[PDB]
């Protein structure tokens, strides 16, 4: 049972460079980054899908 | 070790006493709230050359929050290519154009 | 200590258990170079009074 793509996705290739550690808080967190906008969401929840 | 500031003025002129230089750019660096302690550091002997040639690369770390470390080196971009061998010639690089 | 997720929903009504909060304004904060360890943390009950 193939779960086909939800509705309204934005398709991003994984690269090696796109995952980057920098500080939030008082901690240092890995973060994403949004290559369409260019953004940071260190949180590992609350990053768009 | 260290030299002493009156062996290095009154030595005979033949002698070769070597020296010891820091780094610090991987240097652990304060808190954030902290009382200050006193007392401050002297150098009283500089090169003038400059030393370091022998430097491939430095500090292979990332930074806390920006992209380049400061002063970080990169790998020479000829220690990386592989040049065929001629018939007569022996080690030659890569056209380039 | 800290309460259980269940004993605070199904407890007598007139029970009276304590919670415990933190302040965190003198907390250490982490170094220059660092490899960035995994894991978060999470907070379920809130007050409102304040």
């Amino acid at each position: 049972f193939v779960p086909d793509v939800p509705e309204g996705y934005v398709a991003v290739q994984y690269a090696h460079r796109l995952f980057s550690s920098s500080l939030a808080n008082k901690r240092n967190r890995v973060t994403y980054t949004h290559p369409p906008t260019g953004m940071a969401y260190p949180s590992p929840t609350g990053r768009p899908h | 070790q260290h030299v002493d500031a009156e062996s290095i003025m009154t030595a005979p002129k033949g002698k070769l006493f070597h020296l010891q230089f820091m780094d610090g750019l991987l240097r652990p660096e304060p808190s954030a709230f902290d009382p200050p302690a006193s007392g401050e550091d002297m150098r009283l002997i500089y090169p003038l050359q400059p030393i370091s040639v022998a430097r491939s690369m430095r500090a292979i770390v990332n930074h806390n929050e920006v992209d380049r470390p400061r002063g970080a080196v990169a790998p020479s971009s000829y220690e990386m290519d592989t040049g065929t061998l001629s018939r007569n010639g022996d080690l030659l690089y890569s056209p380039v154009a």
